[PDB]
C-alpha cells in the first residue's frame, strides 16, 4: 500500500528522546545540523534505528540487576548490569545500548524502583545521580551492559540487590551529544542525521526537560526527528520503499492552508528548505499529509513561498 | 515463528575463506534485521554482524575488514563472506533475526566453523 | 483494507490506564466482568472512546491553572481549573473529563510542575494527594473542569502555581471503579465493556502501580483492554467494520504455538472462552494475528482445547 | 483538510422547531465524531450534542428529549432536529468534528438560531 502517516497533530504526540509530550515544532539553523541522536530514529521500511524502542515508556529509561556498595565520602554506589526493559537478556550488538537508553549527556537524576512482577511485591524507591559522560573520569559502558550511579549518604541506606527499573527525573549540565557508551572505545551508532540538500535543515519536534542547579530548576529544550507515534507507526507497518524520500505537506487541520512542504527521507528525518539565520517556529496544531515518493534531489519550495 | 536455516560451515586453513548463508521462512513479515552471532565452548555468545532491510551493515571490531555480509530481500536470505580466517574465528555461527520491536527474537540452528593452524 | 494488527508483542507495549510498560497478559473470571474504564478505550472504526488520549504520555495526567484556598470542612487545598494537556481549552462535552484524566478511585499522589513553554522557564514542583472517589465535594468535578488536592510535600515555602502539569506518582486505597466526575450528577461515559457470550471473559493487559501504606510500598495491578500502541493503531487507521467481531489468534513468537483464539469486538475489547475460577496468565512474548470477521455469536474454542 | 458547511437556522417563536444540517468535505477519513456546539455573544462555545461513526450519541442535559442528532456516514452529514425550542436555546450553532486524536479540530461557519417570545 502507498505510505501514509497518522493524521495526528504534533501537540498531541509523545516525544521520542525524553518521556514527555511534544510541545514545539521548529527549524533552527544555529543548532548542530547533523545530530547523532540514537532514540527517535526509524526507517520508513519499519526498522527501528539506533537504540529506538517501540514504547514511549522505554525512552531514556533502563532496567538492570542492581548491586549496591557503600563508599566512604561518596555514599551508595550502584553497579547496574543492564537487561532489556522487557526483562530479556541484553547482548552487545548493532546498537550502542539497551533499547531506550539515554542518548544525551549530563548528570541524570534517576528514580530506581524494585521490579514489579505481581500484586504485593514489596517496592523500594531510591533516587541516584548518573553521570552519562563523556567525562575524563567516566567509565560508563552501557554497550557492554554495565553502568554506575551514586547517591550521597552519611551511612548505608540498607538497599537490597535485585532487578530494578530506572526512570529519568531531571538533568544537570545537559549537553545534546551522545553519552559514554563503551568506556571511551568505539561503539555501533545510528549515523548522524542527514545528509541534507543545499538549503535543507532538520525539522525538530521539541519537548522540555527539568534541568536543575543548586537551588533552581528551569526548562531545557530537547529535540527529536520524529514523534514516538511516527516511530511506532513505521515499525508497525511494512511499507514498500519506492524512492528515496516522501514529499509531505504540513497543513492547518481546519482550512487545509499549506504551512510548508518537506521531505521525509527514508532514514527517518524531515527536511525543510529554509535559509534564515534565526529559529522559525511552527504551529503544533497542523497535520502532515504524504503527497508522493520523490528522489533525494527533489528541490523543496522555501518556507514562506 | 521464523525458521532461520544456516548453510555452509566446515573446516578451513588459517588465512583461508569460507561463505555461510542463512534463509528465513515462516512469519517473515515480522522479521526486520538479519545477522550472525557466534559462540565457542566456555565463552558467551557474541555479535558478529547484521544487515537491515535497507542493506545497512554493522560488524564487531574483531571481524571488520575480514567478513562481509550481504542480503537478498526477495529470498529473505543473507550471505556471510569470511576472508582471512584466524584460529580464534572457530565457533558455532548462528543466524539471528530481529522482530518489529527491535529485539533479537529469532535463532537459527547454528553451523560449526573450524579454522586449523 | 482488511483490519490488521501490529505484530508487536505485549511486553514491548505501553499501558493505556497507568503510564508504565505492559508487564502482564491474563484472564481472571473472579474479577468484575464489565469494567467501565474510560482510558484505553477505542472503537475498531478509529474512534477514541471515553477520555482515551492518543498519547501514552497523557494517561492518568492532567493540566490546569493552580491556585490555593481554605476549603470548608477540609482545610488548605489547591484548586485546579483543568485545561487539555496540549494547553487547549477544556470544554465539558461528550466524555467525563479532559483526555487522559484518571478513571479509577483511591488517593492519588500527583507531582505538579510549572508548565514548560521555552528554555529558561523557571519551574516549581509540589506534591499533592488528590481524592478520586465517591466524593460529594462541589470543588471535585473534573467534568465541569475543577478538582482539588491537599499539599503533601514541598521543596520550599514557594509552592507551584499558575499553569501546571500533574503526573501520577503513587496510589493509596486503590479501587478500580470510576471516580466521581460530575459531583453526583449524570456524566457522559463510555459504556461498560461487554457484552460477552456465556463462557467469554475479558483479556487484560496488566501493569503495576506503586501503592503506599504509611511505611511500606507494594505493587498493585491495574488492567486495560488494549495496550496504548493498539489504541493509537486503531485511531490512526479508518478501518471498514464488516461485522460484529474479529477472530484473532495469539501465538508464541519463537515457536508459533497457538496460545489462544479470541474475539476483538468492534467496541475495542477482547474475549477468550475460559471457565476456570481464578487467574490464567499468558506469555507477554506472543503476537496477535487477525483471522477473519465473525458474528457476535461465533463460539470460540476454550483455552487449551486440542 | 476538513470543511464543515451548515444549513438551516433562523428565527422561530418559543415552542417551535428548526432543523439544522451539516456536510463535511475534504479529507474526511480524518473526521471521526461530528456534533454541534452553540455560542452566545461574549461567551465560549458550549457542547450541545455529538454522534460517532458507530452512531453513538451524547446530549447536553439542557436539550435531552427535545433535540435529536442523526448521521449519514456515506455523505459525512449530520442533522439536528430541535423541538420545543426555548428562549435560552438562542445562540449561534456551530457544526463541529473530532479528528483522529479525539480532539475537536473542525468548525463550521455557525448559523444563528433565535427563539423569540412575545409578551401578549
Amino acid at each position: 500500500r502507498m505510505v501514509d502517516l497518522p493524521v495526528i497533530q504534533p501537540r498531541l504526540c509523545t516525544h521520542a528522546r525524553w518521556p514527555a509530550p511534544v510541545y514545539g515544532l521548529l527549524v533552527d539553523p544555529s543548532l548542530p545540523s547533523n545530530p547523532q541522536w540514537q532514540n527517535g530514529r526509524v526507517h520508513v521500511d519499519g526498522t527501528l534505528l539506533g537504540t529506538t524502542p517501540i514504547s514511549g515508556s522505554w525512552v531514556s529509561c533502563f532496567a538492570a540487576e542492581a548491586a549496591y556498595k557503600f563508599q566512604s565520602g561518596t555514599g551508595e554506589v550502584a553497579t547496574f548490569t543492564l537487561i532489556e526493559q522487557d526483562g530479556s537478556a541484553y547482548v552487545p550488538g548493532d546498537r550502542a545500548a539497551p533499547l531506550g537508553y539515554p542518548d544525551f549527556s549530563g548528570q541524570l537524576e534517576i528514580e530506581v524502583q524494585t521490579e514489579t512482577t505481581k500484586t504485593g511485591d514489596k517496592l523500594k524507591v531510591t533516587t541516584f545521580e548518573m553521570i552519562l559522560g563523556p567525562t575524563t573520569n567516566a567509565d560508563q559502558a552501557p554497550y557492554q551492559g554495565r553502568v554506575f550511579a551514586s547517591v550521597t549518604a552519611a551511612a548505608s541506606l540498607d538497599l537490597v540487590d535485585g532487578r530494578v527499573r530506572a526512570v529519568p527525573r531531571s538533568i544537570y549540565g545537559f549537553q545534546d551529544t551522545i553519552p559514554e557508551y563503551n568506556d571511551g572505545l568505539l561503539v555501533p551508532l545510528a549515523p548522524p542525521i542527514g545528509p541534507f540538500l543545499p538549503g535543507e535543515v532538520l525539522l525538530r519536534f521539541r519537548t522540555y526537560m527539568r534541568q536543575i542547579d543548586t537551588a533552581d530548576a528551569a526548562a531545557e529544550a530537547i529535540d527529536c526527528a520524529l514523534p514516538q507515534e511516527f516511530v511506532s507507526w513505521f515499525a508497525s507497518n511494512a511499507f514498500t520503499v519506492q524512492s528515496e524520500a516522501l514529499l509531505l505537506r504540513y497543513r492547518n487541520t481546519l482550512t487545509g492552508q499549506l504551512l510548508f512542504e518537506c521531505k521525509l527521507y527514508n532514514e527517518g528525518y524531515i527536511a525543510l528548505s529554509y535559509s534564515g539565520s534565526g529559529p522559525l517556529t511552527f504551529p503544533t496544531d497542523g497535520i502532515f499529509e504524504v503527497v508522493s515518493w520523490v528522489p533525494r534531489l527533489y528541490q523543496l519550495a522555501s518556507v514562506g513561498s | 515463528q521464523v525458521q532461520l536455516q544456516e548453510s555452509g560451515g566446515g573446516l578451513v586453513q588459517a588465512g583461508g575463506s569460507l561463505r555461510l548463508s542463512c534463509a528465513a521462512s515462516g512469519r517473515t513479515f515480522s522479521l526486520t534485521t538479519m545477522g550472525w552471532f557466534r559462540q565457542a565452548p566456555g565463552e558467551d555468545r557474541a555479535f558478529v554482524t547484521s544487515i537491515s532491510r535497507a542493506a545497512y551493515t554493522y560488524y564487531a571490531d574483531s571481524v571488520k575488514g575480514r567478513f562481509t555480509i550481504s542480503r537478498d530481500n526477495a529470498k529473505n536470505m543473507v550471505s556471510l563472506q569470511m576472508n582471512s580466517l584466524k584460529p580464534e574465528d572457530t565457533a558455532v555461527y548462528v543466524c539471528a533475526g530481529k522482530g518489529q520491536g527491535g529485539t533479537w527474537d529469532y535463532w537459527g540452528q547454528g553451523t560449526q566453523v573450524t579454522v586449523s593452524s
